[PDB]
């Protein structure tokens, strides 16, 4: 009982080491690029403003 | 047999890495080609060095380390420098983009994208080994690599080694030598990190070691290249009693047995002495009892904290050079007439001793002086908790205000993460407390 | 190894920028003919970060020459070192700037940038990897105001990962050439605020006040003025052209002086205009500041400074501590460790010894109250609106830029108060 013990909380602990890294790399990837998403999209509501802008000085005549 | 791989990481790891291995040749008789003219063991052996030192057919002499940074400028310079044919080029690994003294884009966003390469050479070496021991960490709390990516591999090196056991020599950061304002953020989350993953971790403090440079050897205005080479010589003296053998050799781990009470308190005290230039030195011959004197005293820690407001909880020494029994007997004997060294309660008293024969040496150009005997002293004590109540306070300051904070959140970090490890090291400064309070 | 990409864009941009490369070109001893020169192998251990190897090993800077006005190219390439820089690299386009911050961003800078653009990325993709970009430029003109903080967001939109550090001159109403810059200034600053990870405040108030105040000069040279700031943008840039034992980068310094995203405008300083303590003393002067602040007169959150020349290291941790402890009150208590120096043993030539001064100082809020209070000294009556409307623009995007350029004073206020208990 002991040492298949000793060899399940060895497991166990690299099962939860192997489980925390692969969930922490999960919510950074995400966490990520929704930032550059974030970033991206507010770029191109300026580039979708600098057109309003464009257009808007064509209605004059 | 018992070999040790060494995994140098970062600026500062990989530097402090140069001075080790440069120390390690000369007191091994290794020349920069790797040859070693005293091993008639051509390609191969199992001798005391050779847990540190593969061999080839040829005779060369190659570490059984692995250096590795995001950038290539300072490991370019190993592969430039002297001790460039020690290493094949695959144990000196490098990336193009450093982590800019981020603790996340060492832990992921950078150093995600190096991980495997690093472990597939580690495995490299460990597939060399008959009976590899453990791992020897070396990297800086401060930087983002030392910090982000050493917190990665130590994970990672968990998951693929299951218990086989990690050492870190860990460089805490200084302001005289403090590279970036982040330090503190990076130092609390790469200890919350691998804290569960280190079975023993030397903190070695810049200022403490800058102190001793500039008081013991007059040195103006230290450098790296003076830190790194005192630095080894203190990781030249826990790793002597892997690297030599003799009668009263005794085994590190030996150490490691008394220095750990408890998981989480594997951090060591380490003290050193004598610490000497060579212009004082001449016509001073040191005894054993005078360096074991000096282990007593407070400046010549590698952290700066003050053992007499904590508790021993395990004193240990280990002298190299022409020591013996009769005389480290009589020092310590005398420092205990002449010292309170008091321990927690549940803790024996008894000072463990190990000699390596082996007398230091020095890497010529040094200002150290070349010393007959030398001893480093290994103590457990509440006190260095110190060290963590000073970082976790700059931690604070900052943390309060989220100063920097959104350098971090940018590359996929959550404030909670840095609350986390904050509670961490708010627990590991109550441990350290509570191992200190009486017995009921 | 690293590599950054540098962008002058308008009249002011392209003349500094043209110094900055003279000036720098000199110190690594290139000739204008791209040939490497010099006396050491520092000279070149970091050239690539600022220059291209070129057929026969010549050295080509990466730099980025722009404008909507014919005049600054013919201008560069008959300067000194106008050789050096590549031809395919003058972006240009020439209706004309109109000192209209409508028509460098909207209208007349749109035709073109998709044109500058183009050349950046050719840069880009050589870069063995890119640190980021530096852009030099006016925020009282419409080419470099307009059309360059035009690029800046596109820019970012292609390369959002890499630091987008500008050289920004702010507009004095001395040395003024026009009258509508306020507007021009605080429409560029409300792009930079969100757009730059670090932006060096050049204010030609402070610049004038050295040249006259200080350095005696009753007409001050257009010349004069940037002998100041192509000697300030040598010193802030040391550390990223010589080897340093911070291997400085654009990240590693933005990480170090940004303790909130919005706040990245830095009051530059320079000494000599010699001992360590006195070029200590000088650098830390509200008199040798880039911006026309005072830093009594606010809180420095961080600083960077770098000592060029021949000294004592020991002195200079001795100076440089002894300026903070003597000074406590007027660094923050809750960013520790806040003011990192470095030193390189190479000076500026014509200096045995010189200082420069980077600082992320909450009094830097004194230039954005001088433009606000003559921003809106057009806004009240609604001053020259046509010029802008005219290229298309609506009314509220200058009260947008009026508001976040007063949220950002406030912000640098609110910082200014906190403590650290
Ligand atoms: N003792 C000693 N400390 C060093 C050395 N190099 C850097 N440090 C310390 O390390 C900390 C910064 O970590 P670095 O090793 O430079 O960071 P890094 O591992 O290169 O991480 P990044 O460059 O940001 O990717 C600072 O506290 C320095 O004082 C060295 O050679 N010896
Ligand atoms: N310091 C300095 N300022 C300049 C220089 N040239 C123009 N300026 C300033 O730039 C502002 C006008 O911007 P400018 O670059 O000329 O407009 P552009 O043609 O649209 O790029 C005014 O505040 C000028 O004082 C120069 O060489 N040095
Ligand atoms: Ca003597
Ligand atoms: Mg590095
Ligand atoms: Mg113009």
């Amino acid at each position: 009982e002991v040492i298949q013990k000793a060899i399940e909380e060895n497991n166990n602990f690299i099962k939860m080491a192997k489980e925390k890294l692969a969930q922490k790399m999960e919510s950074n990837k995400e966490n990520r690029e929704a930032h550059l998403a974030a970033m991206l999209e507010r770029l191109q509501e300026k580039d979708k403003h600098a057109e309003e802008v464009r257009k808007n000085k064509e209605l004059k005549e | 047999m018992r070999e040790c791989i060494s995994i140098h990481v970062g600026q500062a790891g990989v530097q402090i890495g140069n001075a080790c291995w440069e120390l390690y040749c000369l007191e091994h008789g290794i020349q920069p080609d790797g040859q070693m003219p005293s091993d008639k063991t051509i390609g191969g052996g199992d001798d005391s060095f050779n847990t540190f030192f593969s061999e080839t057919g040829a005779g060369k002499h190659v570490p059984r380390a692995v250096f590795v940074d995001l950038e290539p400028t300072v490991i370019d310079e190993v592969r430039t420098g002297t001790y460039r044919q020690l290493f094949h080029p695959e144990q000196l690994i490098t990336g193009k983009e450093d982590a800019a003294n981020n603790y996340a884009r060492g832990h992921y966003t950078i150093g995600k994208e190096i991980i495997d390469l690093v472990l597939d050479r580690i495995r490299k070496l460990a597939d060399q080994c008959t009976g590899l021991q453990g791992f020897l960490v070396f990297h800086s709390f401060g930087g983002g690599t030392g910090s982000g990516f050493t917190s990665l591999l130590m994970e990672r090196l968990s998951v693929d080694y299951g218990k086989k056991s990690k050492l870190e020599f860990s460089i805490y950061p200084a302001p005289q030598v403090s590279t970036a304002v982040v330090e503190p953020y990076n130092s609390i989350l790469t200890t919350h990190t691998t804290l569960e993953h280190s079975d023993c971790a030397f903190m070695v403090d810049n200022e403490a070691i800058y102190d001793i440079c500039r008081r013991n050897l007059d040195i103006e205005r230290p450098t790296y290249t003076n830190l790194n080479r005192l630095i080894s010589q203190i990781v030249s003296s826990i790793t002597a009693s892997l690297r030599f053998d003799g009668a009263l050799n005794v085994d590190l781990t030996e150490f490691q047995t008394n220095l750990v009470p408890y998981p989480r308190i594997h951090f060591p005290l380490a003290t050193y002495a004598p610490v000497i230039s060579a212009e004082k030195a001449y016509h001073e011959q040191l005894s054993v009892a005078e360096i074991t004197n000096a282990c007593f005293e407070p400046a010549n820690q590698m952290v700066k904290c003050d053992p007499r407001h904590g508790k021993y909880m395990a004193c240990c020494l280990l002298y190299r050079g022409d020591v013996v029994p009769k005389d480290v007997n009589a020092a310590i004997a005398t420092i205990k007439t002449k010292r309170s060294i008091q321990f927690v309660d549940w803790c024996p008293t008894g000072f463990k001793v190990g000699i390596n024969y082996q007398p230091p040496t020095v890497v010529p150009g040094g200002d150290l002086a070349k010393v007959q005997r030398a001893v480093c002293m290994l103590s457990n004590t509440t006190a260095i908790a110190e060290a963590w109540a000073r970082l976790d306070h700059k931690f604070d300051l900052m943390y309060a205000k989220r100063a920097f904070v959104h350098w971090y959140v940018g590359e996929g970090m959550e404030e909670g993460e840095f609350s986390e490890a904050r509670e961490d090291m708010a627990a590991l400064e109550k441990d350290y407390e509570e191992v200190g309070v009486d017995s009921v | 190894m690293r590599e950054i990409v540098h962008i002058q864009a308008g009249q002011c941009g392209n003349q500094i920028g043209a110094k900055f490369w003279e000036v720098i070109s000199d110190e690594h001893g290139i000739d204008p003919t791209g040939s490497y020169h010099g006396d050491s192998d520092l000279q070149l251990e970091r050239i690539n970060v600022y220059y291209n190897e070129a057929t026969g090993n010549k050295y080509v800077p990466r730099a980025i020459l722009v404008d909507l006005e014919p005049g600054t190219m013919d201008s560069v390439r008959s300067g000194p070192f106008g050789q050096i820089f590549r031809p395919d690299n003058f972006v240009f386009g020439q209706s004309g700037a109109g000192n209209n911050w409508a028509k460098g961003h909207y209208t007349e800078g749109a035709e073109l940038v998709d044109s500058v653009l183009d050349v950046v990325r050719k840069e880009s993709e050589s870069c063995d990897c890119l640190q980021g970009f530096q852009l030099t430029h006016s925020l009282g003109g419409g080419t470099g105001s307009g059309m360059g903080t035009l690029l800046i967001s596109k820019i970012r939109e292609e390369y959002p990962d890499r630091i987008m550090n500008t050289f920004s001159v702010m507009p004095s109403p001395k040395v003024s050439d026009t009258v509508v810059e306020p507007y021009n200034a605080t429409l560029s600053v409300h792009q930079l605020v969100e757009n730059t990870d670090e932006t060096y405040c050049i204010d030609n108030e402070a610049l004038y006040d050295i040249c006259f105040r200080t350095l005696k000069l009753t007409t001050p040279t257009y010349g004069d003025l940037n002998h100041l700031v192509s000697a300030t943008m040598s010193g802030v840039t040391t550390c990223l052209r010589f080897p340093g034992q911070l291997n400085a980068d654009l990240r590693k310094l933005a990480v170090n002086m940004v303790p909130f995203p919005r706040l990245h405008f830095f009051m530059p300083g320079f000494a000599p205009l010699l001992t360590v303590p006195e070029l200590t003393q000088q650098m830390f002067d509200s008199k040798n500041m880039m911006a026309a602040c005072d830093p009594r007169h606010g809180r420095y959150l961080t600083v960077a400074a770098i000592f060029r020349g021949r000294m004592s290291m020991k002195e200079v941790d001795e100076q440089m501590l002894n300026v903070q402890n003597k000074n406590s009150s007027y660094f923050v208590e809750w960013i520790p460790n806040n003011v990192k120096t470095a030193v390189c043993d190479i000076p500026p030539r014509g200096l045995k010894m010189s200082a420069t001064f980077i600082g992320n100082s909450t009094a830097i809020q004194e230039l954005f109250k001088r433009i606000s209070e003559q921003f809106t000294a057009m806004f009240r009556r609604k001053a020259f609106l046509h010029w802008y409307t005219g290229e298309g623009m609506d009314e509220m995007e200058f009260t947008e830029a009026e508001s976040n350029m007063n949220d950002l004073v406030s912000e640098y206020q609110q910082y200014q108060d906190a403590t650290a208990d």
